[PDB]
RNA sequence: AUAUUGGCGAGAGACCGAUAGCGAACAAGUACAGUGAUGGAAAGAUGAAAAGAACUUUGAAAAGAGAGUGAAAAAGUACGU
RNA sequence: UUCAAAUGAGAACUUUGAAGACUGAAGUGGGGAAAGGUUCCACGUCAACAGCAGUUGGACGUGGGUUAGUCGAUCCUAAGAGAUGGGGAAGCUCCGUUUCAAAGGCCUGAUUUUAUGCAGGCCACCAUCGAAAGGGAAUCCGGUUAAGAUUCCGGAACCUGGAUAUGGAUUCUUCACGGUAACGUAACUGAAUGUGGAGACGUCGGCGCGAGCCCUGGGAGGAGUUAUCUUUUCUUCUUAACAGCUUAUCACCCCGGAAUUGGUUUAUCCGGAGAUGGGGUCUUAUGGCUGGAAGAGGCCAGCACCUUUGCUGGCUCCGGUGCGCUUGUGACGGCCCGUGAAAAUCCACAGGAAGGAAUAGUUUUCAUGCCAGGUCGUACUGAGGUCUCCAAGGUGAACAGCCUCUAGUUGAUAGAAUAAUGUAGAUAAGGGAAGUCGG
RNA sequence: AGGGAAUCUGAACGAGAUUCCCACUGUCCCUAUCUA
């Protein structure tokens, strides 16, 4: 076994001896995406996780970023 | 004729992990792990086990009196006794070269 | 745990040398015992002066390291920062030979009190007055002194002052 | 454990205030080929290590409890 | 569990993972009124933490289980 | 003005109708395979409503025979035709 | 494999008892590194799996289970890797590891003389990662569970760090003395700086000594066999960490001066650079006695029992031995121009800065006393197919086999037949390669 | 206390090779039986 878990993908693509993960790039900044994986692509995107804090910039972006309370009407 | 295990997690045969079959108060045979043995302290410019200085593990000394790391001679805990006699010597006919030299040297400049 | 180092932790956390007081403070050492003088502290004597130190048997004083560690955050420190920053700027305008603008320097500068020093010094006015035996010691030789290039009339005059002050109100009361 | 061959500092360790038990222990031994014997030991626990008193003498050890601290537990064996 | 309380004078807390040995101890002196001897610890096979508080001799654990609630 | 196979949100079709239409109508980028990069499936429909078979009998039990529910078990979770 | 019994609806296969075998300490035994990840254990269970079966499980469902100041990681460095400074590269990033880097951490002082703005000196390599087999502070015994043990309990310990308290010392007051000497001691200050030791080190050979195992004599108990012979065969007879005294080869010191050459090893090296001899010193290897500790463990025996019901007495001793095996240690001798990892950590010496007295002088490497020690791993398995530790006996010239003790198995579909053929192994009248290309 | 003797090959050789002489055997004449 060469490999073993990732901390940014925890995918288990972290080669041992090279000290790098296969699959996202660990530990260089940029996450390791290719054009000609276009598969590969799909399965790491956006939206395939949680999406915390990005569910709800389209709501906050609809309402025009908008602060304070509301009043009790 | 009871056989004996290892009794910390090392399985091999190093220099850390000697064994000693030792028969306990149980009645039975079980291993003891052998402590590294401790060496005589070395006279610096002689190169021998250096008397009357105890033989202890190095962190060892830390625990012990200052009468079991010392015997009571100049250069007493770190040489030989016949190093030092040695060098008693030395130093004093060297210390009395350099006067026959300024006596020569003295002798020198009153002929020129 | 780990095996601790010897000399860091009891007397060597408990007190500190003056070199590291004036190291830690980041001050002059002479702006250190203005400070010092001000805020009423003194050297220490540990049962050990060796554990206090390093290991090392040398000429020593220890301050406490609570003691200084609290100096560390206080008005008059910064005020002091102030006053040479004041300085350099003053010696800007006249090395150049512009008098107005460091005229106008004065006029723009404030200076330290002593006020709220007193306050965690003396808490209570019975405290104050304890402190007064030596207080007025000083202050009674500074009135019978003529002024030289080291001190000024101004401050003479101040200090003869408060001991007329002192003299009306015992001779009053 | 340690050995203590010395009686009275037996008795200065039974009156420390920081001990709270004692002991004496009866056991049965022979001298040297002839004839046995009873031979008693006085084992208190010390402030760090365990100190004994071994006395050969049968009168001695009849002396010695009886000289013991009232306040003080003492056990038989 | 149940045994280890009345043997050995020692009561079995489910402790947080974040928390250690010195947390333990002051935790159940603090909620409990109640002197601790010592702790030991380990993490359950599951991901939690397991720890064995033995209380002093001055202290029954057997009483206190009565006291909080299990028994 | 222009581009816009991504995102946010709508509106449509002489389009496909579960071997089609996206790989994925469904615990789908899932199960799993690979040291790893990657590769990557299969799998829709009871009935209007669970009313999903109370109870009896045979058997060690699964189940079987009765009985019952339903408009229909020639709809009984192995369930449309 | 078989016989019997129990469990269950059901038994070649579950379990218990009895018989027969097998592994034979180079185990089918007991542990570990790696690896697996709950396989460990219990109860429930047979839907699917364990190529027959199953009431069984390395299966399924539900619960239980891994406890540490001393065992590891953690710390240190190795071979190497890799930031920083710089320099490349359109760039993703590569080169480079001390380089033309301003790389920082300590001391001195009445407060620094045109008045309260900081002066002078000391040192010169380089972050960091990299070992669960290298270096490393300190824990053992007995007990305990369905499953945890150097971790839990009882007992008894030790190490490290830190405050401080008392007794003792530091001598007529200011850093102790004896011994010819090797050196000895209850202590007996020692800064900058300089140095030394341990850590800390190739491999083999014979020899000495110690511990465990093996063999054995006597004795104190129990089990066996016995028509016969046998003071018979088997089994029990134990002593941990740590602590106080005590025990030594080597080595060194004094006396002594040697050929008529002596001493001496298993192995022929040693001596006027001081032999033999006479006398002493040192290290605590490793042993002995003592404490722990017999109070524990073991072997018995007697007396009570629906019963979570154990109690009460004993004995637990005294020896010997080796071309033995295992292991530890000491002094030698070879084998090399092959001269024999590093660092953390600890100690020591040289040095001579500074400090030290009359209602507690200075100094605690002396004695006693106080407190504390975090996180993570800890279950089990580990068997043409990864690594590793422990290793009983007898007969026999023998590492040949054959038989067994300790411990562990009886798992691999079964049953019924038994002709020819096939593979393999035997034996054979008479003749003795006539077989076959070719014993 | 399996042979032996020559020769070809690199005087003994080396499980070198060949030939012959002596011994031996189911290789065969000619198969037969038993066990796994
Ligand atoms: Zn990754």
């Amino acid at each position: 076994k060469s490999h073993t878990l990732c901390n940014r993908c925890g995918r288990r693509s972290f080669h041992v001896q090279k000290k790098t993960c296969s699959s996202c790039g660990y530990p260089a900044a940029k996450t390791r995406s290719y054009n000609w994986g276009a598969k590969a692509k799909r399965r790491h995107t956006t939206g395939t996780g949680r999406m915390r804090y990005l569910k709800h910039v389209s709501r906050r972006f609809k309402n025009g970023f908008q602060t304070g309370s509301a009043s009790k009407a | 004729a009871q056989r004996v295990t290892f009794r910390r997690r090392n399985p091999y045969n190093t220099r850390s992990n000697k064994i000693k079959v030792v028969k306990t108060p149980g009645g039975i045979l079980r291993a003891q792990h052998v402590k590294k043995l401790a060496t005589r302290p070395k006279c610096g410019d002689c190169g021998s086990a250096l008397q009357g200085i105890s033989t202890l593990r190095p962190r060892q000394y830390a625990t012990v009196s200052k009468t079991h790391k010392t015997v009571s001679r100049a250069y007493g805990g770190s040489r030989c006794a016949n190093c030092v006699k040695e060098r008693i010597i030395r130093a004093f006919l060297i210390e009395e070269q350099k006067i026959v030299k300024k006596v020569v040297k003295e002798q020198t400049e009153a002929a020129k | 745990m780990r095996i601790k180092k010897k000399n860091t932790r009891g007397n060597a956390r408990n007190f500190i040398t003056r070199s590291q007081a004036v190291r830690k403070l980041q001050v002059s050492l002479a702006d250190f015992r203005r400070l010092c003088i001000f805020k009423g502290i003194y050297p220490r004597e540990p049962r050990n002066k060796k554990k206090a130190n390093k290991g090392s048997t040398a000429p020593t004083t220890f301050y406490y390291a609570k003691d200084i560690q609290y100096l560390m955050h206080e008005p008059v420190l910064a005020k002091f920062r102030e006053h040479k920053t004041f300085a350099r700027k003053l010696t800007r305008a006249l090395g150049r030979g512009e008098v107005s603008s460091a005229k106008r320097l004065e006029e723009n500068r404030d200076s330290y009190t002593l006020d709220h020093i007193i306050k965690e010094r003396y808490p209570s006015f019975p405290d104050a007055i304890r402190d007064i035996d030596d207080a007025l010691n000083m202050l009674f030789l500074f009135s019978n002194l003529p002024s030289t290039n080291q001190v000024s009339s101004k401050i003479i005059n101040d200090a003869q002052k408060i001991c007329n002050q002192w003299l009306a109100y015992v001779a009053k009361e | 454990a340690r050995e203590i061959t010395d009686i009275k500092q037996f008795l200065e360790l039974t009156r420390r205030a920081d001990v709270k038990t004692a002991t004496v222990k009866i056991n049965k031994k022979l001298n040297k080929a002839g004839k046995p014997f009873r031979q008693t030991k006085f084992k208190v626990r010390g402030s760090s290590s365990l100190y004994t008193l071994v006395i050969n003498d049968a009168g001695k050890a009849k002396k010695l409890i009886q000289s013991l601290p009232p306040t003080l537990k003492v056990n038989r064996l | 569990a149940m045994k280890k309380v009345e043997d050995g004078n020692i009561l079995v807390f489910q402790v947080s993972m974040k928390a250690n040995k010195y947390q333990i101890k002051k935790a159940v002196k603090e909620l409990y009124e109640v002197d601790v001897l010592k702790v030991n610890t380990l993490v359950r096979p599951n991901g939690t933490k397991k720890a064995y508080v033995r209380l002093t001799a001055d202290y029954d654990a057997l009483d206190i289980a009565n006291r909080i609630g299990y028994i």
